[PDB]
């Protein structure tokens, strides 16, 4: 219901990436689904995946076994791991979440740059 | 996969002028479809579910039609606020795809 | 008539090896073990057989054997191919009508055909059926005399026999035999092969001929083999049958005894006079006429297999009719739709397997009938496929259409009630098309039925009910396109749930407000990758249609480079 | 040893009128049409007909058939019923196992083995596959010969053959004749019938016995038999044979006239008043198990393509269903493709069942042959032929597609879920086997069994639970989806399977539902199903297939128990 | 939303019955579906049957036949139609309202009785 | 059919006492499972649906708990305006059953 990124504003090409976005107001085991989204330069959104409630997950076929999204409920976090990156890559995250009653894109996070470089 | 196509990338209209936006899919999507209102430097806000349905936040301005492959947003009399880039969305097959983008501008 | 063979040598390993011989009018013989060459020299006599391995060189007083000789002669098998479900006097037309020429009037042909009867001593046999499995029988002296009344109505000069005795009684044995000796006193050549006779057979022979590993023991008068046989060294005590001494002999040496029989007068007098010797009929419409009104009688007299599938097809109905009966629009719907649609089609498909039967079983007598010229292989197949295949696989899809549709309570409409009906009726063709292609050429049933059940096994994972088509990979899905169940329950999927609501109270087709509801056919329909379009509807017809067309042709194909010897 | 019959007639029409004569030690014989009695007379002679419809009295030497007579003697039957896939000394101690006494060490019966082979001239031959339709077979003489085998081996002063010659060749024929003249010489009394043979064969014999429709044509030594015939006005050209001539009389070149002739002669006078003269288990149980499984077992392990083609064509299967289902996914389409998936698993079970139809079917003959000859009950032959054929080829396929299948598609990861899938399975393909052996039993015709079992399976489908929801069918037909094995293995698979899954993403339908048309729990696709949650839910399926199991293997042991083995 | 039942509180034994329900502030044929509810004195509710917007009907089993319920679109009216009436089948008929999505039965009438006597 | 069931008939209770009431069906009925209360002379109105969720226009002082067969509702501390008849209905099956009524008192 709030989130909010975190993680290295910098990586080097084909190495690794990681982010975090921390949720208040809401236990992340309990009802919804939580995604993450790129919003590339030349506007260009995609979707990546989700890992739903129960522990369950789905990834987008184009991101062949590059991403992986984990949680720990202890502190309600959901992390992104996308390993082998390249400059092509670099873009807007962003964290949202997914009813499934209503199947939209309700709240979303602020977003935070990633720069892919050297 | 479902690729969703906006054609008109970019538009140029005035106030209380009325203007119209398309969303085409390369399949059914049964209403289906959701519509995205980004203004720059800010996160994507929901604005239209079901292809008809309003969220509550904005004017009774915005409405949605559509059946099947072809869908539309409809702005009446659009004010200043109404200036940003819009997205359609469909979350009827797991690989959620939305469009290009429609950034709307001001004459 | 005469016919004379002169250093017969056919290899595939040698059959035969080296021949002299000739045949003059009369009851000439031909005797020997199971083994030796008989039954391949009179093959290759009769020209039954490949003429590449042939070696000889084979003349008819003087003159060398054409190429419309096998039909012009008669040739009658071991195992009579005649139509039990018809009569004499029917079968005997069938022959006069396809044989003979087509300028002869209807009353000329009754006329030969009644003379044959007359001369065969079946004009008491003439109206009575042959005999089947579900139909009484005449005796087997009566089927041979009909087998042979086939082949004399074009009143050949020179006629076959393969074991005329053999499967039958002493007594009808010795009838049939007397018969042909006294249809050889009218000036016929006739040449056939036995097997362990009786004296008096042995007696009723004008000329021998015997034979062992390819190898000529003997040739000549039959009365002379026992005494050539006596200065060879051997001799024969009484009570013992002459031929029966013959094949001891044989038993026990075979290079010995073929050397002796060159050494023979009878061997120079045969080599001498070969020496002295050496220097459509009728239209297309017609056989597919005649074709078609010959498998419809057969049909027709065979009820039980018929009758019995029809009488299933309406049991089934009605029980399908029962359980289903009274389909609501509430969330079982769908399930109980799509089912009662899965389980016609898939009966349709498996019923569909009788059609192996029907080329597998007659084979014989095709082979037969073509080599001695009476149909071409096209009239066979299309009037085979018009009179049996299309009648039986029409009548149930209707029946079951009609019986179901207003039970149930499917789409009150006409065209949905047609589309139904022809969309089963086009599945039925395709996999009987499928079993013939599978089947055509062969002998064997089983192996045939076990593919055609396996692949249709095969083809129900892909029809659209236990998997869904869009969740399959791109590296296997494209398999679903040879799927006959697949398109028939597609059509009749988009038929029925097109106009359908499974939910009460609720419009998903407007809005829908929960999204994992499946309230409208066309949400189910879309889930399962269907099409709303007409063409949607359309293109498995066509499909269909396309499987037909290549099933019928690859039918034809296996039919024309069969090897008819 | 001799046997005597005295106004045999036995009717069912009667197949024998009325038949008088004695047969001595020698090779007697028995002549005539296949209508003729020949055959029928040979069977009652040899007890192995009906005693009822007989109508006179048989003695051995003044004294009357014991019970114990049809086991003490031996009968050849026309067809083999060798074991093709085992050899001749393995059939033979088969038989010597069965057929004598259990005190004798198996020193003596090899001892007795090899006595009985040497006799046969089958030494070479001892070690050599008799020969099947995939293994390379013997000569049809040695086959006959090791089919006399097994009955030597009790040393039977009586022998009995129905048509020895017929089907082979004539010095293969001549060859056994030769033999069984050799073996009348040690004092063993033969009876045998012949169709139409040779002179040498008709020269063979010591005594001749002559048949038209149950008539009594002749009897008496064999040649005599010619002087007879030429005395009554009858006349034999040279070169032919004396058979052939006496059924050429027989045929018409009647029959009352012949048979008065016979009565007025001297030799009816001689036979009658001889006959007024003359008138004034072997084994446990568990060695027939043992034994009759072993034998099983060989001709399984013998006949390698039947089994292992199965058992390649399920592992395909499994590969092939693991590479669609490949994956399954906790949304809207995993009800869909599980569903399809168990399903498709239990019809293939109960169909692929249909196999054991050929067992019963197939060794029929045999069967009836030893239980009249007293190697075995019926007890030890069902229980031991389903010990070895049909348990472990009805277990292995199962466990195959459940190692194969249940990891690939991802299936709940539980041992209890696993092993619970594999007993559902096995127990399916069971109940369907013992449904197919209760049809097929005492049968000799496959193709009808074949399509009742196939008619039977379709119309269970339908009440298995996918097709039609059993909630929704009519009070007076639902009673019938208790007569369905796919529905209780279906229900238990789903239940071992749904009870934990959630099909939709977002939404926790478990806990309350939002929508009340939603089906995104396991529980609401079973209740929607009318299956129970509770574990008796789960377990009640399993004691009904064993239930099924137990009445179709008792149906079957009774239907081969009440057949007729005459 | 806001119904009204009407109709003869007097009916003949095995006669008929007939009951009308005026709605207003939404159109029958539009979403929901309009149920039929008897409850008899010593209260014992029973549901009797509804007629969804479509037009097509649901009835109870216990009903068999005496039972119908049909609609007029023109001015937003769905009737009942008891046939074979008996003494026992006395009771205060009510008309409701039944969404899908939640399942309940949220809207009454206020209830009109009937007498079944002589 | 599937057949409810409501143990007590009938209560005996004071102001500020706590009361409980039970509904037992016949099958298993997945939380679809409703509660009306009705005053004398007054149509049924809605009161609780899915067995847990609470309808506006009620105090939140009526709860719903249950799982399978076994349903209770629950009322803390009554006061006057809650007397009368209650009622459990399922809404799981086509023939909708309801309860026999829970009717309350006052002491
Ligand atoms: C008689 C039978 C019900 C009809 C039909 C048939 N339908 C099936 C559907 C099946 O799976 C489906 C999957 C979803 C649920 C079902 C599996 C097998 C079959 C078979 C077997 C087949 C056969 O063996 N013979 C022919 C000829 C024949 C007809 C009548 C008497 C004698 C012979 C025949 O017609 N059947
Ligand atoms: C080989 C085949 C794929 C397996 C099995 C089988 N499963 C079926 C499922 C069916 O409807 C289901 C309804 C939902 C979808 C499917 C209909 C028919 C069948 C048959 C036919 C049967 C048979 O004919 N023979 C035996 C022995 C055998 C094995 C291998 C080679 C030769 C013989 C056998 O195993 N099958
Ligand atoms: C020997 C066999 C396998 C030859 C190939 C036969 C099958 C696979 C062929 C014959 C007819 C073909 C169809 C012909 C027409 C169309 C319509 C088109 O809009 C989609 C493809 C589709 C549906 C084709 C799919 C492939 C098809 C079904
Ligand atoms: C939907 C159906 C009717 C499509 C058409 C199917 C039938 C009529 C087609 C399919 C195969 C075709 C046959 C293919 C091969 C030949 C051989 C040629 O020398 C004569 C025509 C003949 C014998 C064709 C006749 C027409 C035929 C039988
Ligand atoms: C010749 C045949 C049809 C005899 C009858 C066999 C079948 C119908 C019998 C044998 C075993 C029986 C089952 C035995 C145990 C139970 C458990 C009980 O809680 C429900 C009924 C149920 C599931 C029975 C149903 C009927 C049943 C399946
Ligand atoms: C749950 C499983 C193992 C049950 C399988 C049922 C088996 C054990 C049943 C099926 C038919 C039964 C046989 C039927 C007939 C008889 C004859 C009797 O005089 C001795 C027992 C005997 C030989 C039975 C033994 C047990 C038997 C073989």
């Amino acid at each position: 219901v709030q989130l909010q990124e975190s993680g290295p504003g910098l990586v080097k090409p084909s190495q690794s990436l990681s982010l975090t976005c921390t949720v208040t107001g809401f236990s992340i085991t309990s009802d919804y689904a939580w995604n993450w989204i790129r919003q590339f330069p030349g506007k260009k959104l995609e979707w990546m995946g989700y890992i739903n409630f129960d522990g369950g997950t789905t990834y987008n076929p184009s991101l062949r076994g590059r991403i992986s999204i984990t949680r720990d409920t202890s502190k309600n976090q959901f992390f992104l791991q996308l390993r082998s990156v390249t400059p092509e890559d670099t873009a807007t995250y962003y964290c949202a979440t997914f009813y499934g009653a209503k199947g939209t894109l309700d709240y979303w996070g602020q977003g935070t740059s990633v720069t892919v470089s050297s | 996969d479902i690729v969703l196509t906006q054609s008109p990338s970019s538009f140029s209209v005035s106030l209380g002028d009325r203007v119209t936006i398309s969303c085409k899919a390369s399949g059914y999507i049964l209403n289906r479809l959701a519509w995205y209102q980004q203004k720059p430097g800010n996160a994507p806000r929901l604005l239209i579910s079901g292809a008809t349905s309003l969220e509550t936040g904005f004017p009774s301005r915005f409405s949605g039609t559509g059946s099947g492959k072809d869908y539309t947003l409809s702005i009446s009399s659009l004010q200043t606020e109404d200036v940003g880039t819009y997205y359609c969305q469909q979350y009827w097959s797991t690989p959620w795809t939305f469009g290009g983008g429609t950034k709307l501008e001001i004459r | 008539a005469v016919l004379s063979f002169h250093n017969i040598c056919y290899r595939v390993k040698e059959i035969l090896s080296n021949i002299n011989g000739i045949m003059k009018p009369g009851l000439n013989a031909i005797l020997g073990p199971t083994g030796g060459g008989k039954s391949s020299l009179l093959d290759v006599l009769a020209a039954r057989k490949d003429p590449s391995g042939l070696s000889g060189d084979v003349l008819i007083n003087g003159a060398p054997r054409p190429a419309n000789f096998k039909c012009n002669s008669g040739y009658v098998v071991q195992d009579d191919v005649v139509m039990g479900t018809l009569t004499v006097r029917e079968n005997l037309q069938f022959s006069a009508a396809l044989r003979l020429a087509t300028t002869m009037t209807n009353h000329e042909k009754n006329e030969r055909i009644n003379r044959v009867i007359q001369e065969l001593g079946l004009d008491k046999v003439a109206d009575s059926k042959v005999g089947t499995q579900f139909i009484r029988g005449v005796s087997g002296g009566e089927r041979k005399r009909t087998s042979i009344g086939m082949e004399l109505i074009t009143d050949p000069s020179i006629l076959f026999l393969d074991e005329p005795t053999t499967g039958l009684d002493s007594s009808t044995a010795n009838a049939v035999l007397l018969l042909l000796k006294r249809m050889s006193k009218q000036g016929r050549t006739i040449i056939f092969s036995i097997h362990q006779p009786r004296y008096s057979i042995f007696k009723l022979f004008d000329s021998l001929t015997l034979l062992a590993s390819g190898r000529l023991m003997f040739h000549g008068p039959a009365q002379e083999a026992l005494g050539y046989f006596e200065s060879a060294g051997y001799h024969c005590e009484a009570y013992n049958n002459p031929a029966d001494f013959f094949l001891d002999i044989i038993n026990g040496l075979i290079e010995k005894l073929a050397e002796i029989y060159v050494n023979s007068s009878f061997y120079k007098e045969t080599k001498a006079e070969l020496h002295q010797l050496s220097g459509y009929t009728t239209s297309f419409c017609h056989q597919l006429r005649w074709v078609s009104k010959r498998s419809f009688k057969n049909l027709l007299g065979n009820p039980q297999a018929s009758i019995a599938q029809i009488i299933v097809t309406v049991v089934l109905g009605l029980v399908i009719g029962a359980i289903y009966f009274g389909l609501k629009n509430d969330s079982t719907g769908i399930q109980n739709r799509a089912g009662v649609l899965f389980f016609l089609t898939t009966n349709q498909c498996f019923s569909s397997v009788s059609a192996v039967e029907l080329f597998v079983v007659e084979k014989k007598l095709f082979i037969h009938e073509y080599i001695s010229g009476y149909y071409r292989v096209s009239s066979y197949f299309l009037g085979k496929l018009l009179s049996d295949l299309l009648p039986m696989r029409m009548l149930p899809s209707i029946i079951f259409t009609c019986i179901v549709y207003f039970m149930l309570g499917l789409k009150p409409k006409a065209d949905a009630f047609f589309v139904m009906m022809f969309t089963l009726m086009m599945v039925a063709y395709s996999a009987s098309s499928m079993a013939l292609a599978i089947a055509a050429g062969q002998s064997v049933v089983s192996v045939a039925t076990l593919l055609m059940t396996i692949c249709f096994v095969f083809m129900m994972i892909f029809s659209g009910l236990l998997v869904n088509l869009t969740t399959i990979a791109s590296w296997l899905s494209w398999l679903q396109y040879f799927s006959i169940p697949r398109y028939g329950f597609t059509a009749l999927q988009h038929n029925e749930f097109l106009g359908q609501n499974f939910c009460p109270g609720l419009n998903a087709t407007g809005n829908n407000p929960c999204n994992y509801a499946t309230c409208t056919g066309e949400e189910y329909l879309v889930k399962q990758g269907i099409d709303l379009s007409p063409w949607g509807l359309w293109k498995n017809h066509v499909a269909l249609a396309c499987m037909i067309v290549i099933f019928l042709t690859i039918a034809y194909l296996k039919l024309l480079f069969l090897k008819k010897y």
